[PDB]
RNA sequence: CGCCCGGCCGCUCAAAAGACCUGAACCCGGCCGGCGCCGGCCCGCCGGCCCCGUCUCGAAACACGGACCGAGGAGCCA
RNA sequence: GUGGGCCCCUCCUGGUAAGCAGGACGGGCGAGGCGGGACGAUCCGGACGCCGGGCCAGGGUGCGCCGCCGGGGCCGGAA
RNA sequence: GGCCCCGGGGGCGAAGGCGGCGCGCAGGCCCCGCCGGACCGGCCUCUGGUGCAGAUCUCGGCAGCAGUAGCGCUACUCCGC
RNA sequence: ACCCCCCCCUCCGGCCCCGCCGCCCGCGCCCCAGCCCCGUGCCCCCUGCCCGAGGCGGCCCCCGCCCGGGAGGACCACCC
């Protein structure tokens, strides 16, 4: 129920990079897209604009994936996939999908707390 | 916080202004007084000019949009300082509220204790053969119509003010009589080691 | 349509009117000016309307109405008197207050108006007729009414 | 204020943040102490436990001087929390005495991602 | 079924699904709360910020297209 | 892909001249963020991953508006 | 086209819809609550009519404007509910 | 000095006095000279950090229409 110690976890930009003048118009979806205008001011970059995406706010190595409870994640659907991912562990614990009924989710739960691991929406369907 | 207390006499009227919006900005509370006896370098003649080339500027389509122009000496020095005042925003717009000024000196600033800012004085700064004239004779030139009335005003206030001075001479020589409270000589004596 | 009122812990009568042939912005103002009106005032003001006597406060469509006397203390300057929906909006307070005065024998004398919801609703489409060939619409623009009553708001 | 109470204190502002015509660092508030007119008299006051009194809650902020800043005696401080804007032109306490707060004077950046290479330990 | 003079209450049904599956957006009515984007602070202050696409040496332009919203919409094949 | 360029510094040609037109070495904008020159595609510095600390170029330091004192002098445009 | 260890997930609630956390530099992905009421996929190999803000774009719906602009041929009135 | 500024004259946010009839807040007064500057070249420096009368200065609150005539008038408003 509870991993390792670990690096401590930074996130380098808190919120979340929103395409260029999507709170202008409906029909834009802050979904990030690349500025390519020739007179764009979002791809000037001049100052006061929104930030732009680049490769240099990416996460450091050793805790990129890792959830804010200290495990990496696994998605699982059936009890004999639970056993298949978990042999070797301590690094992940595991995630029901959301299609599996509430009939055999305690099949699940229960074999899972035998195995030693962690399951993240353990209380969903009573 | 207390409110500062200017007298405006005898002070140089773009130098105070410095001083008094500097002040605003960190939450002090101000009043100016004897506003028609501030001082502008220059002859009156040149003064007076420039003050109506001033008021030749004004909205051609409606004189109601334009800028306006005050005639009092309380409401020039106002105006100037405004010039030193981001009064478009809050920060600015609070600042503004915290200022007061007067011509003379009225009752209800009759009995604050009053300062003053010599490094602003025109006695101080201006050379001996330099030109200069009062705010208060500038302001009757454009349109004040109570400059005879401040005079009267001010007589006989100094009048009354000048009887109080009698006896409160007396009575500094019976406060200061007061070195037979030991517990005060215990006061200054430690005092003294600091100074 | 649905109710749009949901309170659950209070004695109410309703009625409503679905597809209403009457001005929509008129009805509107005329159910809010007699919202919070003990019944037996709304039932008074609502003759004095057809008699010229009093107004309706027009707050939300008024370009173009007109400003009167009789509308000194409420608000604004501007109001009318709009005959057709005080015609229908009666006839609904009376079924609310029949509803209620029925379902639990309370008196008009304990009701008021607390509640309710003009909807715009799906209009009868003609046409006219302009220059140079021409043709354009000539609709009409419905409404949906609801009104609540019950014990005094507090 | 309950726990500074009691407590002389030397008066102070706080006009602004520290800035340039195009910018501006909120993380630095620059402070204006009364009787300091030298960039040398600031020795004095350096390095010592300030705060000031967020009037919506009551209770005080504190921090401390870090540096001096131009000729004329106004210094730079860092607190707890980056103040707000509304706290303009108020009041700063500079206390004569000492007072132990712990480490709730010292700012956010320096109490997490300062960098001590440690870790989280799960209990 | 009942009650008032279309409404209410409620009946069939797993469900009104009631003129019909699900029922998004733009836009609107009632109750409740408040007075553009980025950044710092819990939060209304301070700081920065011209309208995109396009042809063009050069566009915020008094250069052109574009009220709003949905769905379709343009280098494939021999 | 491009084969409409333009500007600065020095050096030139036609023209009364031009923010006019035509040529030359080197640099720039085009296709170069940031600070400064109040304000400007090109001038003065400096050419750019995401942060924390330090030092400081160009320009400046009464108040707006971040930052100053001491000392010696003086007090648009042609004939 | 295949695999998904007694043979992948589903009326003990599929796809879709509306809100809300998390993960990723990002395109995007995953989970929970409510709605809905019958089907849906993760990894390997194969295939294409495969991703929209603009085209005086096409078709459909629809706002402000706005209770606004506007409603030749002389003429109707009293009583009969 | 036909110029310019003020009066007269037109509009006028706000304010004051008077009629009918409560609240709150603050605690600080010499004057005049600068080539007499009359013996200077200081004081203050704690607005809570332990401050919290009377007088002297502030602040708040306080006043219906419809209806019908008109010297008034698009509708309103205005005067009765
Ligand atoms: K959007
Ligand atoms: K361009
Ligand atoms: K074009
Ligand atoms: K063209
Ligand atoms: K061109
Ligand atoms: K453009
Ligand atoms: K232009
Ligand atoms: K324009
Ligand atoms: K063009
Ligand atoms: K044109
Ligand atoms: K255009
Ligand atoms: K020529
Ligand atoms: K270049
Ligand atoms: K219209
Ligand atoms: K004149
Ligand atoms: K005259
Ligand atoms: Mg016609
Ligand atoms: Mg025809
Ligand atoms: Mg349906
Ligand atoms: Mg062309
Ligand atoms: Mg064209
Ligand atoms: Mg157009
Ligand atoms: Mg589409
Ligand atoms: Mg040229
Ligand atoms: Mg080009
Ligand atoms: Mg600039
Ligand atoms: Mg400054
Ligand atoms: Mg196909
Ligand atoms: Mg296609
Ligand atoms: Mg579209």
């Amino acid at each position: 129920i509870h991993p390792l110690p670990h690096k401590i976890i930074i996130k380098k930009r808190k919120n979340k990079f929103i395409r260029f003048q999507s709170e202008r118009f409906v029909r834009v979806k802050p979904s990030w897209r690349k500025p390519r205008g020739i007179d764009s001011p979002m791809r000037h970059q001049y100052r006061g604009q929104r930030p732009m995406v680049s490769i240099g706010y990416g996460s450091d190595k050793e805790t990129r994936f890792m959830l804010p409870c200290g495990f990496f994640k696994h998605r699982i659907s059936t009890v004999h996939e639970l056993k298949t991912l978990f042999m070797n562990n301590k690094t992940h614990a595991a995630q029901i999908a959301h299609g599996v009924s509430a009939r055999s989710r305690k099949q699940i739960l229960e074999e899972a707390k035998k195995m030693g691991v962690r399951v993240l929406n353990a209380d969903a369907k009573l | 916080m207390s409110r500062i207390v200017i007298d405006c006499k005898g002070h140089i009227l773009g130098r105070l202004s410095a001083i008094v919006a500097k002040e605003l900005l960190h939450g002090h509370e101000v009043a100016l007084v004897r506003c028609e006896k501030a001082i502008i370098s220059g002859a009156f003649r040149d003064v007076k000019a420039h003050y109506l080339k001033k008021m030749h500027k004004r909205t051609n389509f409606n004189h109601l949009r334009g800028p306006f122009h005050f005639r009092a000496p309380a409401e020039i020095v106002r105006r100037t300082i405004r010039g030193m005042i981001p009064y478009k925003t809050v920060r600015g717009s609070d600042a503004m509220s915290r200022l007061r000024v007067y011509d003379g000196i009225p009752p209800c600033c009759a009995r604050y204790k009053r300062v003053v800012c010599p490094s602003a004085m025109a006695y101080l700064c201006l050379r001996p053969e330099r030109r200069r004239c009062e705010v208060g004779r500038v302001a009757h030139e454009i349109g004040w119509q109570h400059a005879a009335d401040v005079e009267r005003y001010e007589k006989r206030r100094l009048e009354e003010c000048d009887k109080w001075y009698q006896d409160k001479i007396q009575i500094d020589k019976k406060i200061a009589e007061a070195a037979e409270k030991d517990a005060e000589l215990q006061r200054i004596n430690a005092e003294l080691a600091k100074y | 349509v649905k109710y749009a009122f949901k309170s659950d812990n209070l004695l109410v009568g309703k009625s409503r009117r679905d597809g209403v042939k009457a001005s929509f912005k008129n009805t509107y103002s005329t159910c809010r000016a007699i919202k919070g009106m003990g019944v037996k005032r709304a039932f008074a003001y609502l003759d004095n309307v057809l008699n010229h006597k009093e107004i309706v406060p027009f707050f939300k469509f008024y370009k173009g109405v007109g400003r009167h006397s009789q509308a000194r203390g409420s608000g604004t300057d501007k109001g009318r008197w709009p005959e057709k929906s005080v015609v229908v909006v009666k006839d609904i307070l009376k079924q609310a207050v029949s509803n209620a005065k029925h379902a639990h024998k309370k008196e008009e004398d304990e009701l008021y108006v607390i509640s309710y919801c003009v909807n715009r609703a799906r209009g009868r489409r003609r046409r006219t007729f302009r220059a140079h060939g021409r043709i354009s619409k000539y609709e009409s623009q419905p409404c949906h009414v609801e009104l609540i009553v019950g014990p005094k708001p507090l | 204020m309950e726990e500074i109470k009691g407590k002389t204190f030397l008066p102070a502002i706080f006009v602004g943040y520290q800035r340039s015509r195009a910018k501006q660092r909120e993380n630095v508030a620059l402070v204006k102490v009364s009787g300091i007119y030298t960039r040398a008299e600031t020795d004095k006051v350096l390095g010592r436990l300030i705060a000031i009194i967020h009037s919506k809650s009551g209770k005080p902020i504190f921090g401390k001087i870090c540096r001096p800043h131009g000729n004329s005696g106004m210094v730079r401080a860092r607190f707890y929390t980056n103040l707000p804007g509304q706290l303009m032109g108020h009041k700063v306490r500079v206390f004569y005495d000492n007072i132990d707060v712990g480490d709730r004077a010292t700012p956010k950046y320096e109490r997490l991602y300062g960098n001590p290479n440690a870790t989280v330990t799960y209990e």
